[PDB]
């Protein structure tokens, strides 16, 4: 009974403090934790008594007190809020790959399912068996994870009363330059190696398919095998899933022969060659453009000329402009990533159409979001996610605040307005128009010679006296950004070619216009929904915002899942992981942000002997307290008194401890 | 918010516009404005008192065709007026009050046209922000560079501008008053030696169209006049709107020749070459070689066939053999001045380089002359 | 600890930069400071307002190039700052607050100079410790000698410092402000003869250029002349950056004369000859032998071909026929100041001779006039 | 016996011809040839090849006007070879085989123009003596002085010549390639500004009539600008040779502002100010008080009303309070050159300082560069 459940209500929260706590919660095997209403998990590699349905009915509605801590308090406090205030609430669950989010969302997705319907749970059997599907095609193995989701998936579970109607999946912030690009030590998606791995021989020499280290798009991080998984067990259940899920054998050529047609489109090489004014980029061989036009039933000329020529088309005449090397390849690059988009969001449409709802009046959201990621190499994609980060820390301050104006007025108090500094100075530095980081990045992507280096220089000078943004002393390709979780060093080196992600509507028309219904719907479907985004900022940019819009309805609740140890050992932890997790998932924000409360009672029992040798007084109340307070020429502005809590320790309680050892120094 | 730009590259024959971001002109029309000059003797027919853009050359045979810019200079301000209003309402159908609008001029026009334009766009267009930009410098954004000297020729004007790493020099800078409707006039003429009689303003629509289709650049003047009179093999015929075939011989190659010797149309002027030569004589000598390697042609008067192999042989002819020379001629030079207004328009860092309506109310409009160039 | 200093031989025309006990500089480049001339048109394209060092003469033709030293005095300090930042970050990429760093200058300066010197290295880049240094005795240093007068010349002074045995003579201590930049502003006069005009500092370049690759030193000046004008075999051509082709003939010889002959640039000084030979007959009578034979030659303005023959040759004719003479010039005595203040900073004993912060901090900036010298 | 001397002052604009002894010029005309640039139709009209002097611009719209000398270099040898025919037979009608003749030169022009001079003299006119001066030397002689640093400035180039009790200072001789044709050049630039357009050399001529008659310098720029933008009373009108009228507002003093800030037509250089300034600073520190009371100003260009004011402003600014600046601008500077040359070569002891038909037959064309300077 040593530990506490919600550090709310502790006198002097510390990240000491909270690291002890935490510590000793986990030792004694209890995994959940609270603050305010923001739940920390730990993920612990054992199996523990996280089910069960004594426990759902023990946590059935407001019948337990919420005294021990789990998930399903949080599952049915969102169903309570919902049945309040005849409005939808979202869930958003945190932290890091392997830190226990995926079973984390499935526990929730199993209680909802057991505590609404209670009638038929064919709608959790219809959105788990999704679940691998959208695990192979956004999933891919980095340096710091083995398996490291690179998307958000949105889960929203439709409900009417308590009746659980169909469910709708959304993909948001997936990573476009991975398709085209990995690092050192890293793969592509799982989905291409799964395919390269485990598919039948006579489909492998009809798409003339070879090995991962003979393709450029997947040996560029030189380690295309996995110690410790089998891409075709992987591979065989994905067919088991789609079976399962109505796709037909024909749907699944065609799928095949996509991934095929990306593959085999990432193995095209460009040559010099003089022309009478410019270089032009020619095809060094034929045969991978055939295949590709073969693949995908479109014209072999109409490729050729939509990779290595650019249209400048008016009503009157249409003009072919040769293109260069480097232009090539972003083309051919921008193509690839559009193919797998569009792939992507057609699986994931059938995958919804599949489980279509009816009607649409409440609504519980599930967010499986990825978190903060410091690496050693640091690059624009991490970029990216720690900008997605802040502005998810944005919304998780403003609730953090908003818990703390509640216990300001929910006490017998004036309630004072309270200052609270927003991490906004962070987003404006990264994404704001006129001199955002990604919109000079932007700007320099059309810019006549731009390259990496011109691009620190633009960014040191427009932003060399923000607090936040810091150089390198020495001449060193990279910046320094002070985000919420410490400052992050990012590598300037190929920030230009990983944002060129313009698709021209030369490129859609000959796509559209193929011999093969489905690529042909997905490329009419995106005409039609197409748009000022020709870059990969301006595009996650985009579907954030749309991410954020989507959740602004609603309340959300958070769920921090944390790592106690990197070598996944169930017992052994370290204080350096914790204060590195702490620090990662924002919850050092809420101390940041307190920055203090004591009841009346226990300081008037301590420094008692300050001011008189023993002054025991019968009588407790505000009046001795404000008595102890001038006593002590103290002046009341940095101080506040009420019924007994919120009593603010900025600066009195670093004096009181002096004098309260000067007083126990002479005995 | 989302206020897209637009870029209206109005020159001496031709008006291109569309939006920024776009990869081509979204209206692109001759700059003519036609009056009836018959007699209209129908009830209800003849109500209409102007016919701007195309609708003016369908009924070009009962029309007076002007054209409001002569020499890259508005001499007509309400012909301009209707030019632009149907630019913005009937072309890109589009609300001017709501959409900041890039124009371009010429390097070395008179300061009351750029200020006359700028009174236009903020009092009767209502335009939230405006900027005017040189044709020259939009070439280059559209060609990929920041160093190079541009030779631009529309209808109106010709001139050149060499810039260094983004630097320009103003000194440096010419300009002449020989461009395409020069040219169309000098064949007009020159066609009347064979019997054909162009008179009207229609027909200088139909000389015009001869002159696109047919005339070329000769590599080298005196052997193709004398392989053109000692045979038959370089003429070409032409159709005429009611049927007639026309047939031209050295008009083919003598109505562009005069790009390279004013002298034909009585200009005491030198040739398009030693215009550049000079041009680039007058930088600086450690500027002088990147130049010589970066002539960037725009324009509609640089798309005859052969010009590009004429000019780089003359200016190999002037230049000193040491140095390289190389002339930069994209097949879609005719739209790089928009091309590069679109994408300069476009960034981010140039919205503070607008001039705002703020700013024209404090300042009049003298503002122009200290926010652009 | 093992703290490395630094040796910071920064002269009138280049920085000579790197780390004691190497055999090289690390770092050879122009002490320059360029800013732009022109307009500059393009957006984001100049947003740099300062060039120091290759990248000022890589964009010598849009800059306007400005030395922080003449005459071995520096003049503008905050472009010497520039200068020493960029040396200190940009080319050998070290944090000055963890090196001592060793300095030269001339013999005869004012001592402003040296308190600012030591001002701005202990309060600007809070080096540890500091040093400054005579450039002669660094050229004996690097000579392997101990005994020996020495004719330093860079561009910015010529002086002479006798020393015999480790022993200086302060008072036998020449001084001229006649050196490489003189040369070659007296070659950009006199190569108007033949019609080339070089007016810009950026042509300044180019003349140095054209001295150093072709202007050598004349046995005897009368006979030289007399065969230049009597034929044409001591001509040689000169290809300017834009490919123009220049020839000089007795232009080669006649601009390293004004070092024998200072009346050509109107001063009224002597020759350096006769400078080292009074400065030799300042010194005892019993030093006189030992300095006669070991004349050793600094610098950069002493490469010219033939030079040392003609140093021979006056002061054999000065000097008693008795006496032998010999005229030291390795062929790295570009280098020697550098070499000698590597291997003195090197040295162990030399750690007690620093000028460290705290006596900085105890004395304010005139604790160099007691330390140093 | 009585063989009078002729001084020819050919400039580069205007040439001044006369016989010695003369109080003015005989002959002032421009140093122009013009040729016929369009068709003669009619029988016997058309058969004069070349126009030279006034009656090149008599004939000015047919004829095509070219200069032989720029910057003060002869560089079409024929055109300069007919106007001195033309000065000698039909201007003085004299016969030039029996006449010494003085002719002058600028300080700092290549040798070649001098031997090329001395050639045509001696073989093509059989002249029996000859000499060249320097044009800042007559100036001196004719404003009665012997010392004082002189400011000349025709049309070709602008030089200053330090000169104390007739000794001059080669060193301190300053030469900018900056006078009345680059200003005229710059006024028909920035003419276009108001829509007017100058463009052949008979239009040349109208612009440089006009920067005569109209321009002049401001006292302070910024003040002056200041107030023609406030109101409309700097501005004046002018007449064209067909009726037209065109009006000239700051362009008046613009105009001679590029001799203060020669960085309106792209130049590195420093004004006329700074150059004397820096001319005086090169000289004897006891010279200098005697030169700041003694500045003569001689060419044509320093016509303008107001320069002398703004010069000695900026020499006071320059240089210290307590020396006094004076200004010397005699109403007659215009022929100030041509005055001291007839002054000096009347002097019957100059009669020895003449370069015979004996010694240029003996000695070759390079015996000016030994008799002369
Ligand atoms: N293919 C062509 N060959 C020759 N001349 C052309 C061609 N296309 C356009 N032109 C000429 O170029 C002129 C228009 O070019 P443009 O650059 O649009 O002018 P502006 O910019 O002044 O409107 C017209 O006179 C037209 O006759
Ligand atoms: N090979 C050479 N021949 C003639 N002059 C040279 C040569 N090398 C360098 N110089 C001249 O010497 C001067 C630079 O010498 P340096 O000793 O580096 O000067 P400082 O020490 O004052 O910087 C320059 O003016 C340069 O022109
Ligand atoms: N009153 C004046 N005001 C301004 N400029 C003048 C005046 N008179 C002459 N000039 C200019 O001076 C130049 C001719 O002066 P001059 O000394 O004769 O030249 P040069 O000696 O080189 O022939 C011409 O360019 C002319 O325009
Ligand atoms: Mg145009
Ligand atoms: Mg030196
Ligand atoms: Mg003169």
């Amino acid at each position: 009974e040593d530990g506490v459940e919600d550090m709310t209500q502790l006198e002097d929260l510390q990240e000491t403090t909270v690291l002890a706590n935490l510590k000793t919660r986990f030792e004694r095997n209890l995994i959940y934790t609270y603050i305010g209403s923001i739940l920390v998990s730990v993920n612990p590699y054992r199996m523990f008594a996280i089910y069960g349905p004594e426990q759902v009915q023990q946590y059935s509605g407001r019948a337990l007190g919420e005294n021990p801590p789990h998930l399903f308090a949080i599952a049915n406090l969102a169903f309570a809020k919902m049945l309040d205030a005849k409005q939808n609430q979202c869930v958003i669950i945190s932290g890091e790959s392997g830190s226990g989010k995926t079973e984390a969302t499935k526990l929730i997705l199993r209680c909802l399912a057991a505590m609404n319907q209670r009638r038929d749970v064919m709608q959790q059997i219809k959105i788990l068996e999704a679940t691998p599907l959208l695990e192979a095609f956004g999933n891919a193995k980095t340096v710091r994870n083995d398996n490291s989701s690179r998307f958000g998936k949105f889960v929203e579970i439709f409900l009417e009363g308590g009746v659980i109607c169909g469910a709708i999946t959304s993909q948001y912030l997936l990573e476009k330059s991975r398709i085209v690009f990995q690092a050192k030590n890293e793969r592509n998606y799982h989905i291409f190696y799964e395919l390269l791995a485990g598919l039948p021989a006579q489909l492998r020499q009809a798409f003339s398919l070879q090995e991962a280290e003979t393709y450029y798009y997947l040996n560029q991080g030189g380690n295309c095998e996995i110690a410790g998984k089998s891409d075709a067990d992987d591979f065989r259940r994905l067919l088991a899933a789609m079976e399962v899920l109505g796709f037909t054998s024909e749907d699944q050529d065609s799928i095949f022969r996509i991934l095929a047609s990306i593959l085999h489109l990432g193995n095209v090489y460009f040559e010099k060659h003089e022309t009478d004014a410019q270089e032009v980029a020619s095809v060094v061989s034929a045969r991978e453009i055939q295949a590709v036009a073969e693949l995908l039933q479109v014209s072999p000329e109409g490729l050729q000329k939509a990779i290595t020529f650019k249209v400048t088309e008016t009503i009157r005449e249409k003009i072919f402009t040769p293109l260069t090397v480097e232009s090539a390849v972003d083309a051919r690059d921008a193509i690839a990533k559009v193919l797998y988009a569009l792939l992507f969001g057609w699986l994931i449409t059938r995958v919804n159409a599949l489980v279509s709802p009816k009607q649409d009046t409440l609504s519980i959201a599930i967010l499986d979001i990825y978190g903060f990621e410091d690496l050693s190499f640091n690059s624009f994609e991490q970029l990216c996610i720690n900008y997605a980060n802040e502005n998810l820390q944005y919304l998780f301050n403003k609730i953090v605040f908003q818990e703390e104006q509640e216990e300001y007025i929910r006490e017998q108090m004036d309630w004072r307005e309270i200052a609270f500094a927003d991490n906004q100075p962070c987003i404006n530095l990264i994404s704001l128009k006129p001199y955002g980081i990604l919109r000079i990045l932007d700007d320099q992507c059309c810019f006549p010679q731009a390259t990496d280096h011109t691009f620190l220089q633009k960014c040191h000078y427009h932003h060399g006296a923000n607090p936040l943004y810091s150089k390198p002393k020495m001449p060193l390709p990279e910046f320094t950004i002070k985000h919420y979780a410490g400052k992050v060093t990012y590598q300037v080196h190929k920030f230009l070619d990983k944002n060129h992600d313009q698709v021209r509507q030369d490129v859609l028309d000959l796509f559209v216009h193929s011999r093969t219904r489905v690529v042909a719907h997905l490329f009419s479907s995106h005409a039609a929904q197409t748009y000022k985004a020709h870059t990969v900022a301006a595009k996650f940019q985009q579907s954030l915002l749309d991410l954020v819009e989507k959740m602004e309805r609603c309340n959300p609740l958070f769920v921090r899942c944390l790592k106690p140890n990197h070598k996944k050992e169930p017992g052994l932890f370290e204080p350096d992981v914790m204060m590195a997790q702490l620090r990662y998932s924002g919850v050092l924000e809420t101390v940041r942000i307190r920055k203090v409360r004591l009841p009346f009672q226990v300081f008037i029992d301590r420094y008692r002997c300050l001011v008189a040798l023993k002054l025991n007084v019968p009588a407790d109340g505000d009046m001795c307290v404000s008595l102890l307070s001038r006593l002590c020429t103290v002046t009341p502005d940095m101080y506040r008194v009420g019924i007994s809590k919120l009593f603010l320790k900025e600066h009195l309680h670093q004096l009181l401890e002096s004098m309260r050892e000067r007083v126990q120094n002479r005995a | 918010d989302e206020t897209t730009a637009l870029v209206c590259d109005n020159g001496s024959g031709l008006v291109k516009a569309g939006f920024a971001g776009d990869d081509a002109p979204r209206a692109v029309f001759p700059s003519i404005v036609g009056r009836p000059r018959h007699q209209g003797v129908m009830v209800g027919m003849g109500q209409k008192d102007s016919y701007v853009g195309d609708e003016a050359q369908s009924k070009r045979g009962i029309l007076t065709l002007k054209y409001p810019i002569e020499h890259g200079i508005i001499t007509n301000w309400d012909d301009m007026e209707k030019i632009w209003h149907h630019t913005f309402y009937n072309e890109l159908r589009v609300a001017p009050e709501e959409h900041p609008t890039l124009l371009t001029e010429a390097p070395l026009n008179p300061k009351a046209n750029r200020e006359k334009m700028t009174q236009i766009m903020f009092e009767t267009f209502n335009v939230p922000a405006m900027y005017v930009a040189i044709q020259a410098v939009l070439s280059l954004y559209a060609s990929g560079r920041t160093t190079g000297i541009v030779l631009d020729s529309g209808d109106g004007v010709t001139h050149n501008v060499p810039i260094y790493e983004g630097y320009a020099l103003p000194h440096a800078i010419m300009r002449l008053d020989l461009a395409g409707r020069d040219l169309t006039d000098y064949l007009m003429k020159i066609l009347t030696e064979r019997g054909y009689s162009f008179v009207t303003t229609a027909e200088r629509e139909i000389v015009r169209d001869i002159k696109e289709k047919l005339c070329y650049v000769a590599l080298d003047f005196e052997n193709e006049m004398a392989t053109a009179a000692s045979s038959s093999s370089l003429e070409k015929s032409y159709e005429l709107p009611d049927g007639q075939v026309i047939t031209i011989g050295n008009e083919r190659f003598r109505c562009p020749e005069t790009l390279f010797q004013p002298s034909f149309i009585g200009m005491e002027s030198a040739g398009i070459h030693e215009t550049t030569y000079n041009s680039i004589m007058k930088c600086d000598i450690d500027i002088r070689k990147d130049l010589y390697a970066n002539n960037v042609m725009s324009g509609g008067t640089t798309m005859y066939p052969g010009i590009a192999d004429r000019m780089q042989k003359e200016i190999t002819a002037l230049a000193p053999s040491t140095m390289k020379i190389k002339i930069i001629a994209p097949p879609e030079r005719k739209y790089s001045v928009w091309i590069g207004g679109s994408i300069l328009a476009s960034l981010s860092t140039f919205q503070q380089m607008w001039i705002t309506k703020q700013e024209y109310d404090e300042a009049g409009p003298s503002i122009v002359h200290r926010k652009c160039f």
